[PDB]
């Protein structure tokens, strides 16, 4: 049975944004719940390029899928941050919500080609697609009205600030709030920026402003946190309302009668619920078990506040949607790929509807098994191991580390950069670590930026990140599993602030991968200019010490050059690489084997199919040379090596 | 990191969770 190799795994199709949950809206039921519709997206690194398809499957499960449009570009999820009206994009792809008209005969739903995003409709038989709207700006939502009218919506005003900033620069620009140096050297275009609405008819091609009343059933989104059954509205709320931290407690009000609490265990930090007039019951979904690690979902008859389980598992359910008895969701899980699954409602059974890959089994998968501990600190911590398929007991491994979320499918980790089965058909061990929970999240805040400012203070909870990750490694080592004098560590976004600290902070960590640097005054104060830079300080970041500051001198690279010994490679984006080059400079100058790579037109999150593989297969060939000593003889890495034994040489 | 809501992502302008 063959491998899961990089290859393969990039190529494994998903479906909706990369890291997704309870609320992320990728799939959608017809009005008589006959039928679901979602985007398929599957990665080619030969084209570099992802193939889209909007798809529709019979809910009864016994018809085919139809493809009822294929094509489009990936379109970036973006937000308005920090006061710009469009935030540097994350890179991670926006869900695609199809939109049903009431008949149940056609879709509605974004797509992008050509650099525009527009209003595609689709027939639901597969007969085919076309644009429907397009504007001078791109448009970020769209409803229907009745079979034939559509309501959509976006922002004319942002290209027309666009226009002003182009002549403004015939003048020159003064360098202040509006920049951002890291990702490009324009004045960004700031809040406030309007959303404006319009109706378009499409049987007679008309468009007309939109009234109060249909802008409304475009503007507000249902609750999902919030369910009516009968008289009785069920919503969650804390005993002490400012507390973030306090745990939140399913209520139920009849009509504008007073909030009775549910007092069990189960009613606790609910992430989902679905109300059922018919059954007169609320189902539910919340995380629960050590660490959180597992989900649930419960049934609870109306009357009263009785909740019972009907299914748990590790993994995740997402985007679930109910007709009659039974939840359509996506579901994950360690060694199952997002795909979409029917969960009955009064058993709990799960079924498959629908998996855009074929089954796993045909390949020879790597050993999981859900580690468990209590770090130092307290804290309950959950994480995956993962061991290669031809694991004999007894065997100690070297081990690479990828974080720093496992609830789901074993991928890449956050961000989708370091392939975890495929570093176990390597013959690795790897912990796919899931980062815990803070001590400032167990206390009193009123406020998600003061309590990051508690946890950054002194570094607190990156040393209880790092701890965290020193107890596992210990534990793997008692078990007599892995080398301890072998481990490498990866890291992406949160997982490459860590990287940055544990290689400072410790000498536990024989070689490293990392898709940025740095976390020095440079890049956080400089590279983002004032405005952002100005705002991190409010979350413990202190943007206003220089980097020979004390807050920095336990992660500048530029400060602890001369005693970084371990071999670090960074995978940057353009985008991002201008923030590693003091840090990397110093190493070179004091002459450690750090390693640069930059990629075109890349964003925080890699987007291009031929550069996510060239990143997995790099990382693996780091690995296995620093931590196994071996290399691959194709004659096209050969250069490689010699790069990467001369940067050994330099140890000595 | 990938989803832009609560946290920090990094120090370089992006959001977690």
């Amino acid at each position: 049975a063959p491998p899961v190799t990089p290859e393969v795994l990039v190529r494994l199709a998903d479906i909706g944004t990369m890291s997704a949950s309870e609320t992320t809206p990728l799939l959608s039921l017809s009005p008589d719940g006959r039928y679901v519709a979602f985007q398929v997206r599957q990665a080619d690194p030969v084209t570099n390029l992802n193939v889209f398809r909007m798809v529709v499957k019979a809910t009864d499960g016994a018809t085919d899928a139809i493809d009822v449009d294929v094509g489009g570009e990936y379109l970036f999820w973006t937000i308005p941050s920090w006061g710009y009206a469009r935030n540097a994009p994350s890179g991670a792809n926006l869900t695609i919500q199809p939109r049903w008209s009431p008949s149940g005969t056609h879709l509605a739903y974004l797509r992008q080609d050509q650099g525009r995003v527009r209003v595609w409709r689709a027939s639901v038989k597969g007969e085919g697609a076309s644009p429907v709207i397009e504007d001078a700006y791109d448009i970020e939502d769209v409803q229907w009205l009745d079979d034939n009218t559509l309501i959509y919506s976006g922002r004319p005003g942002f290209v027309e600030a666009e226009a002003e900033i182009e002549r403004e620069g015939r003048r020159g620009w003064v360098y202040d709030e509006r920049f951002h140096p890291l990702t490009g050297a324009r004045p960004r275009v700031l809040e406030p920026i309007s959303i404006v609405y319009q109706v378009l008819d499409l049987k007679t091609g008309t468009r007309r402003a939109a009234t109060p009343t249909e802008v409304a059933r475009l503007r507000e989104k249902p609750d999902p946190l919030r369910a009516m059954v009968g008289r009785t509205t069920f919503s969650v709320s804390r005993t002490d309302p400012q507390n973030i931290n306090a745990p939140t407690t399913l209520v139920a009000r009849r009509g504008e009668g007073e909030p009775v609490r549910c007092d069990e265990e189960a009613c606790q930090n609910i992430t989902r619920m679905w109300g059922d007039e018919t059954a007169n019951v609320l189902y539910f979904l919340r995380r629960e078990g050590w660490a959180s690690n597992e989900m649930a979902l419960y049934r609870m008859p109306a009357d009263a506040l009785k909740p019972v389980r009907i299914w748990h598992a590790t993994g995740l359910l997402q985007g679930c949607e109910r007709q009659a008895k039974r939840l359509i969701c996506a579901q994950e899980s360690a060694l199952q790929p997002r795909r979409l699954v029917t969960l009955n409602l009064t058993s709990g059974q799960m079924s498959p509807l629908y998996d855009p890959n074929p089954d796993l089994s045909r390949y020879r998968l790597p050993k999981v098994e859900r580690l468990t501990l209590r770090n130092r600190n307290g804290i309950e911590v959950f994480s995956d191991l993962v061991l290669p398929p031809d694991y004999q007991l007894g065997t100690r491994l070297p081990l690479v580390i990828v974080q720093y979320s496992s609830r789901g499918f074993l991928r890449g980790g956050t961000g989708d950069e370091n392939p975890i089965l495929p570093l176990a058909t390597a013959g690795f061990a790897v912990l796919s670590f899931h980062s815990p929970r803070s001590e400032a999240s167990y206390q009193r805040f009123t406020s998600p930026i003061a309590q990051s400012k508690a946890e950054y203070s002194n570094w607190r909870n990156r040393w209880n990140i790092l701890h965290t990750l020193e107890d596992l490694i210990d534990d793997l080592d008692r078990r007599g599993v892995i080398d301890p004098a072998r481990v490498g560590l990866t890291g992406l976004a949160d997982g490459a602030t860590t990287v940055h600290f544990g290689l400072i902070n410790s000498h536990r960590f024989a070689a490293a991968v990392t898709s940025s640097c740095c976390t020095d005054s440079f890049t956080a104060s400089v590279m983002n200019g004032p405005r952002i830079s100005g705002a991190l300080k409010a979350y413990g970041i202190e943007t206003d010490q220089a980097d020979d500051g004390p807050f920095w001198a336990a992660t500048s690279f530029v400060v602890n050059a001369s005693r970084l010994d371990t071999p670090l490679l960074i995978q940057s984006a353009d985008e991002e690489y201008l923030g590693a080059l003091p840090g990397f400079t110093a190493l070179q100058q004091a002459r450690k084997p750090v390693e640069l790579i930059i990629y075109p037109n890349e964003h925080h999150v890699k987007w291009q199919p031929a550069h996510r593989l060239a990143v997995y297969n790099r990382t693996i060939d780091w690995f296995r040379f620093w931590l196994m000593d071996q290399s691959d003889p194709a004659p096209d890495k050969a250069a490689q090596y010699d790069r990467w034994r001369a940067l050994r040489a330099l140890r000595q | 990191g990938p989803t832009p809501m609560v946290g920090l992502d990094s120090v370089s302008g992006q959001y977690w969770d």
